């Protein structure tokens, strides 16, 4: 019979066009032509592809495969629908650094990966070092290290790398180059040769967190300070606390599966560095922060109708797509997340998208895109920002801050009070908006007495090994507890976000609180403890 | 590398979908074909023919009425099942019948063909050549041949307890006497 | 000509039901399982998959495996389907030697670690022997001489070890000495076209009859490799412990060669590509059994979440035991060698937890050790099955046990004598006893310790027959033991490791006086 299969990818012609689906049969899989009433009640998932691409998504693996499972293991579930680009993305996280001169201030750093706007197909982070003082004398950076105008500083850091894309990378791990302010390049990280023979699967470290992180520095002879870094450098970061990673796309090979024997090897011939063009220029990007508020890159494949082979695409609707791709199911019928419904959801386009859409949005007579949201199709290099509605955002798409009636409610249950601190138990991500605490006493008349009174002095806030927040007070005390004047005066207790946060002293170099916008958050008579 | 995609091909991709129950009825219908056709017409010319149910073989008209005791039995292995999970029964009597239960997977596995060519055989030898002893001297000869051979395994394959311990050899009068132990094996 | 579509020499029916190969004469051929004629003949009844090349996905073929055309170095219980054949290399340090950039040369003891959220990363632990082998060595500080500003030289032997289960043959494992948290003092260089020999499982490298490879060159490469500041001496006399961890880059795979039946090492194959896969399908079971010492198998279990994946055989939680280690059911009691199931403790990862929450429900039971055979498997669980008996420390190595335990296994007095006792007691008791107290009761209750030092009870030896003696004139006077009254009790009290003291106190208390000490024997004078 010769049933047609130009693609030359095992499936039919006609079965790829209609609609498909794999079926284990008790020990023997079988692929088999959807049929609507038998299938459905089984939870099977209705696949569509393109019988002229020997992969769809244009990744190295065929469309046959994917559905298959032939393929390393370790392409993570969300991969295995035939319309999802598997690829890697490689980022970097920077743990904590440490100063001297070429007394040593070694200080602990949190990262994010960023992502900013006109925003283009490079990956990128960010790194924020903590700016509370550790040491109670150690004012003024300046002097705890002896920097003269004529002196130099020397860096010493501690770096991870993070897997966040789909794919493993094998050989070569990348180059990344840190750069203070907008383009003071400090150094750009070796290549180490023959060195990073592991693996990086999906969502896991290097090394792992239960190993020592790679040292920045070789500690061999390659450079005495290879981070020299003449005075005025130091002025820009004492003013800002802030550096960009930036890293490039150099990728190994990568492993392809054989069918002769079974045997996943990893060939010499395949580059990332060739495949990725395709895909970038080819894929619709969807940016979502919804896991945990941090920046999950995904591809889908989307027609672009200037291009001939490429309406050969079965149709992708918008709707459909964020269910493949993130794990959006419908209970009710109503799109939702765990709960969250789509309407918490802010919409974003770039102006090369934001045109294309209004169009489609126009001979439809609507206003509401979270109606017709199953009617909006997509073509090729759109650009969409999934983040969420209820916070507010910097210009780097990063999580700053929120507003204040939410911060209220995520208050509202008070599981223990006493002299020595608040046993809370938040959600995970609040706590990833708050800078720090401000606690003030309040006379009987009145006054207003805020024990930490320096701009530099907030952190005060631990967790308990059982995810209960455990706020110290003998941390940036005396070590003696809390002495209260009136068993009815009130106690009153503030939170503060990142946004509304202070890094430099002022022009007078003030440290107390009084230019911070500040909300109230506690407030409990003597008695009430 | 070409070459190999074009084998597995076929296998895997079922080009259209037979139907949810036709399936059923083809399976069947394959598994007698391969029992030689000129026992199917000894059946027959016996009476009872072989009718296929599909639903829980306990429940059946035909069955429910008789032999509610003879509730065990024993397969192939000799193990004992109870007879509603068993998924074929068959009846020795004056309507000589044989019901098999409907299932889609004979063609695929062996194990549950194995029992249904064991139960027409049994069928066979039973009621259709004890009309004429055909089980005799020749059947004979061959089994005097097993008991007495090299560490021949073989007994333990055919011989039941009973048998691996009669201690001569076999003689015309023990399948006269006893004639059920020779028509299972 | 029957299907076949794995092409993997076994037909399809074959690999789903049940098969087994049994040797006819002298032919071998393979053949559906038979329930009467292969189970009196002693032959395992194998499952697999029929689209896997090798159901566990290691590279060999599901075919060769039962069959024998292998390396014939595979050991016995992973020839079987379902248990991954893979190497595992952890390294052990015998002996240090120290000076200054008076030299402690201390005899060690190493063991290979496992710590809690655990990863598929090898590592070991070294400790120190804290017993004083010379008398007048009090502080090291000064034995040595190392001032403030002084550098103190670092030398070992090394030797490697095969725990898995399958060789290794060209490429021997980079690995990085570190101590404490963070500060790696050093990493072992991977000397170059010199591990020629073969690792084989259960083998040590170099083998027990050869000098242990010495860890400093003697080269160039460093005119003192391991150096080490004065401040890390100071942290190493707190902790007494350190930690070695190594990479899994081994080196190629030995395949087997149909045309001619020669095992040929392919240099385009690496055991670096397969090991993810394997850790990533299999479920992990770790057991303390044989030795006290951890052994690792891997079995494939099926992942709902993945077609081609549900395709292996079903594997039940009693039917793992059964096939990777060597349980057995002499009256369908689950026990090894003796030993019934019943006596160990199950502890599970939050992830792999949930899951078997769910699968206790669905039985309606509560105690998991009757309805134990009718759990299953999913990937990625991690199970850890540890001697209830004893007591663990937080890298979940044996470190301790109740005292009630300790003395029954010590209420055999073959033979006594005013020079020591020896005793017959089992092997693995001796790996959380730390040592012996003696002491002496005056009649009218007074006390006197003979080795009354905190570092210094290591008195107790082993015979060449097995029986442990313990030497008084070690760390005595080498004088026989006296006794004031044959109405005078004479005390001895054993200490095991958890209980010990590692430094002198806050005052430098040498005396044995704050440690908790277990009584462990109490005769008459006139009857020793």
């Amino acid at each position: 019979p010769t049933v047609p299969d130009r693609d030359n990818d095992g499936i039919p012609d006609s079965l790829e066009v209609e609609g498909y689906t794999v079926d284990v049969k008790n020990k023997r899989t079988f692929l088999s032509p959807w049929i609507s009433n038998i299938h459905e009640k089984k939870g099977l998932t209705k696949y569509k592809s393109s019988p002229e691409k020997w992969s769809t998504a244009s990744d190295p693996y065929s469309d046959f495969e994917k559905v298959t499972g032939r393929i390393d293991k370790n392409v993570s579930p969300e991969a295995r629908h035939p319309l999802v680009a598997a690829y890697p993305i490689v980022h970097v996280d920077m743990e904590n650094i440490i100063l001297s001169k070429n007394r040593t201030i070694s200080k602990n750093t949190s990262t994010s990966r960023t992502h900013t706007s006109g925003f283009s197909n490079s990956n990128s982070s960010t790194v924020a070092i903590d700016h509370s003082l550790s040491l109670a004398g150690e004012r003024t950076w300046a002097e705890t290290m002896g920097l003269n105008t004529a002196d130099t500083a020397r860096l010493n850091a501690n770096i991870r790398y993070v897997n966040t894309g789909t794919a493993p990378i094998y050989n070569v791990l990348p180059t990344t180059s840190l750069v203070l302010g907008k383009n003071q390049t400090l150094a750009t990280i070796k290549a180490k040769e023959n060195q990073l023979s592991q693996i990086l699967a999906p969502n896991n470290y290097y090394p792992s967190k239960n190993l020592a992180p790679i040292a920045l520095n070789a500690q061999d002879d390659f450079s005495s300070t290879p981070i020299t870094m003449n005075y005025n450098q130091f002025l820009e970061l004492e003013k800002t606390k802030q550096l960009r990673l930036d890293t490039d796309q150099v990728y190994g090979n990568i492993a392809t599966y054989n069918f002769e024997n079974g045997r996943v090897r990893v060939d010499t011939g395949s580059n990332w560095s060739e495949v990725l063009p395709q895909i970038q220029e080819t894929t619709a990007r969807i940016i979502f922060n919804g896991k945990d508020l941090n920046l999950v890159e995904r591809r889908i494949a989307a027609v672009n109708p200037s291009d001939p082979l490429e309406t050969t695409k079965p149709d992708m609707t918008l709707k459909e797509a964020l269910k493949i791709a993130f794990g959006f199911n419908e209970p009710n019928g109503n799109l939702q997340y765990q709960g969250k419904d789509i309407t918490e959801f802010d919409f974003n386009f770039d102006q090369q998208t934001s045109q294309n859409i209004k169009n489609q949005l126009a001979e439809l007579n609507a206003t509401n895109i979270y109606t017709v949201l199953d009617k909006i199709k997509l073509n090729a290099k759109m650009n969409i920002l999934i983040r969420d509605k209820r916070f507010h955002y910097d210009r780097n798409n990063i999580a700053v801050g929120a507003d204040e009636s939410v911060v209220k409610e995520a208050h509202r249950e008070v599981i223990n009070s006493s002299t020595e601190g608040l046993l809370l138990n938040i959600d995970k991500d609040i706590r990833k908006i708050l800078s720090g605490y401000i606690v003030e006493i309040e006379d009987t008349e009145g006054l207003k007495e805020v024990i930490n009174d320096r701009y530099d002095m907030l952190n005060i806030s631990s967790l308990r090994q059982d995810g209960k927040t455990f706020i110290d007070f003998k941390k940036y005390n005396d070590k003696l507890p809390l002495y209260i004047s009136n068993p009815n005066y009130k106690v009153n207790v503030y939170a503060v976000t990142k946004e509304n946060t202070i890094i430099n002293p002022s022009e007078n170099g003030d440290t107390s609180t009084n230019g911070i916008k500040k909300i109230l958050i506690f407030s409990k008579k003597g008695y009430e403890i | 590398q070409e070459e190999h995609l074009k084998e597995i091909m076929k296998h895997i991709v079922k080009i259209e979908v037979k139907g949810e129950e036709a399936v059923k009825k083809e399976a069947a219908e394959k598994l007698l074909e391969k029992v030689p056709s000129d026992v199917l017409e000894m059946y027959k010319a016996i009476g009872g023919k072989i009718y296929i149910v599909d639903g829980d073989i306990t429940k059946h008209i035909s069955l429910e009425a008789l032999s509610e005791d003879k509730k065990k039995i024993k397969d192939i292995y000799g193990k004992d099942a109870l007879l509603h999970e068993h998924y074929v029964y068959a009846k020795e009597g004056y309507e000589p019948v044989l019901v098999i239960q409907s299932s889609e997977d004979y063609v695929e596995n062996t194990e549950k063909a194995l029992n249904v060519y064991y139960e027409i055989g049994k069928i066979l030898s039973r009621d259709i050549l004890s009309k004429i002893n055909q089980p005799y001297q020749k059947f004979l000869d061959v089994l005097n041949t097993i008991k007495n051979a090299s560490d021949s395994d073989g007994q333990d394959l055919l011989f039941t307890n009973q048998l691996k311990e009669h201690p001569t050899d076999f003689s015309v009068e023990f399948l006269e006497q006893n004639s059920n132990e020779v028509q299972e094996v």
